[PDB]
Formats: structure tokens, C-alpha cells, sequence
């Protein structure tokens, strides 16, 4: 459930530095990968990087190198995100997460306000209630590790953290209705919602995690046909 | 306690130790926990049971904790099978 506790909202002036915290409970961070994800208002999910708290190994998306510094304190079971020389471009909600085969655990998100390839298709779609909806993800390279496709699907409803739907291309996450299914291997993956329900209105994202960067797709907004 | 009926996921990359062994970090997804983790190593054909499990009777305490499993796959190609039936997580491993 809500195992990741994030620090409060930040309201800073440009050029400032912040250190966001993510305290875990119910598991030891040493045995996991702790990631940080950026989300600009009304925009997609951006994987910042991940830490292996056992040895302090960090990997970042090329875009965030030089901006973000992820650290971990295994004694207090806390992961940290340091952001330097803050600009209006850094204004976003920052999430911490746990997982490799998809992020099954997310923090509530921390708003940071500075007052101054994965191809997903379509960008948005509308379907009638009770009909089948399909969302596609195409990776520029194969996403296999140990003979398994490291392709995951998420749902994100308005003003909420994303939630894992499908992990390892076709495995249904516990608590997710069987109307959600995932398919594919190699480079082409599909999320199927059948039958579509009114409560399925949200933004869906695909994500690969076989090798760094653990890039999210651009997202697909699902609406019900008027 | 009995064998876990549910599915498993891997929390980190499988790590090869300096002692010719592999460490797997597993998370339980199913029901009936605490339950015993079903884990075995199979040959290239995914038929005969090969290698060995080093950790004593590995357990999944709940669906949030991570179970650290040390195993010793044989040299060459092998398959680490975690869980039961067609729902089981199969991990291809090559030992140099």
C-alpha cells in the first residue's frame, strides 16, 4: 500500500538547492532499487534515476545528470533526491518509487515550486463504454532480461500518483481488474482494456527497465466517447 | 506452513558472488503468506533439476518484504524457476 513516506512541498527561489526524502516501511531499502520520477504539471512521467542502497550505485537518465543526486541511508531506511541550482524548469511533482519489474510502490509525490527511445501511441483516444481499448508501446531495442520482457504499464488518474497495472509485459498486478491485460515480446507491446469502464478514464504509461535508463513512454490519455 | 501458491517478482539484478554463487532478491505477489518459496534450477531444456539452493527453506513473510535467496546454478545455460506452474517466474542464467 502506502509504504513510501515523502517530505513536504518546497517553495524556493531560483538558484536554491533542495533535498527531498523518501522513508520506507515494511521492507529494507538495501534489498531494492529506489527510483525518483519527475512530473511537470500536465506532463508525462520522467525517470530521473535509481539507487541500489546496498552499495550506493546510482544511474541517471542523461537529461538529469548534473541536476539530480540520489543518495540513501540504510540505517533510517530513507532515499534522498538532491536538486541543485533550481530553475522554473525544475517546478514539478517528484515521486520516489521502489521496484525493478515495474514500480509497484510509489510515494505521494513532493511538489517543488521554483518561483522565478520509447514510442507510445496514440497520444489520446476515446472509446464507448463496454468497448475494447488498445494502447501501444514500441521500443527502439529489445527489452529482454533473463528471457523476460521488462515492459510495464501504469495508470495515472488526475492529481494522484501512478499505479502499476501490468509488469513483465503480461503479468497482472494484484488488486487490478482482469479487464486489464498486457501482450507482446521483442519491441512491440500492447495494453488492452476490455471492457472499458467509466473509471478507466486516466493517462496510461508504458516503461522499460531491462537496462538503464528506465524510460517511460510519453503517455496516452483515455477518454469515454461523448 | 505450506508452499506459496502465488507469483513472484525480482527486486534487483541477480548478483554473482565471488564464491561462484548467485543471489536472487524475491517479492511474493500471492496469498497465504507466510509461506515457503518454491525455487529450483532447471537445465537448458527446462526439464531436469540441476545445481542447488544454498539458503535454508526460503520464506516469503508477506507481499512487501524481500526474500534473499542464495543459489548455485551449474556451469553453462540454466533456468531459475521461482513459483509453481505456468505462473512461475523463469530466469535464464549463463554461468561462465
Amino acid at each position: 500500500v502506502k509504504l513510501l513516506e515523502q517530505s513536504g512541498a518546497e517553495l524556493v527561489k531560483p538558484g536554491a538547492s533542495v533535498r527531498l526524502s523518501c522513508t520506507a516501511s515494511g521492507f529494507n531499502i538495501k534489498d531494492t532499487y529506489m527510483s525518483w520520477v519527475k512530473q511537470r504539471p500536465e506532463q508525462g512521467l520522467e525517470w530521473i534515476g535509481r539507487i541500489d542502497p546496498a552499495n550506493g550505485d546510482t544511474k541517471y537518465d542523461p537529461k538529469f545528470q548534473g541536476k539530480a543526486t540520489i543518495t540513501a541511508d540504510t540505517s533510517s531506511n530513507t532515499a534522498y533526491l538532491h536538486l541543485s541550482s533550481l530553475t522554473s524548469g525544475d517546478t514539478a511533482v517528484y515521486y520516489c518509487s521502489r521496484g525493478w519489474e515495474g514500480f509497484a510502490y510509489w510515494g505521494q509525490g513532493t511538489l517543488v515550486t521554483v518561483s522565478a527511445v520509447m514510442t507510445q501511441t496514440p497520444a489520446s483516444l476515446a472509446v464507448s463504454l463496454g468497448q475494447r481499448a488498445t494502447i501501444s508501446c514500441r521500443a527502439s531495442e529489445n527489452v529482454d532480461r533473463y528471457g523476460n520482457s521488462f515492459m510495464h504499464w501504469y495508470q495515472q488518474k488526475a492529481g494522484q500518483p501512478p499505479k502499476l497495472l501490468i509488469y513483465r509485459a503480461s503479468n497482472l498486478e494484484s488488486g487490478i481488474p482482469a479487464r486489464f491485460s498486457g501482450s507482446g515480446s521483442r519491441t512491440d507491446f500492447t495494453l488492452t482494456i476490455n471492457p472499458v469502464e467509466a473509471d478507466d478514464v486516466a493517462t496510461y504509461f508504458c516503461q522499460r527497465s531491462n537496462e538503464v535508463p528506465w524510460t517511460f513512454g510519453g503517455g496516452t490519455k483515455l477518454e469515454i466517447k461523448r | 506452513y505450506t508452499m506459496c501458491s502465488g507469483k513472484f517478482s525480482i527486486d534487483k539484478e541477480m548478483a554473482e558472488t565471488q564464491h561462484g554463487t548467485t543471489v536472487v532478491k524475491v517479492k511474493y505477489e500471492g496469498a497465504g503468506a507466510p509461506c515457503k518459496v518454491p525455487i529450483e534450477i532447471r537445465d537448458v531444456n527446462k526439464e531436469k533439476v540441476v545445481g542447488r539452493i544454498i539458503s535454508s527453506t526460503p520464506f516469503a513473510e508477506n507481499t512487501n518484504s524481500v526474500t534473499n535467496i542464495e543459489l548455485e546454478p551449474p556451469f553453462g545455460d540454466s533456468y531459475i524457476v521461482i513459483g509453481v506452474g505456468d505462473s512461475a517466474l523463469t530466469l535464464h542464467w549463463f554461468r561462465k
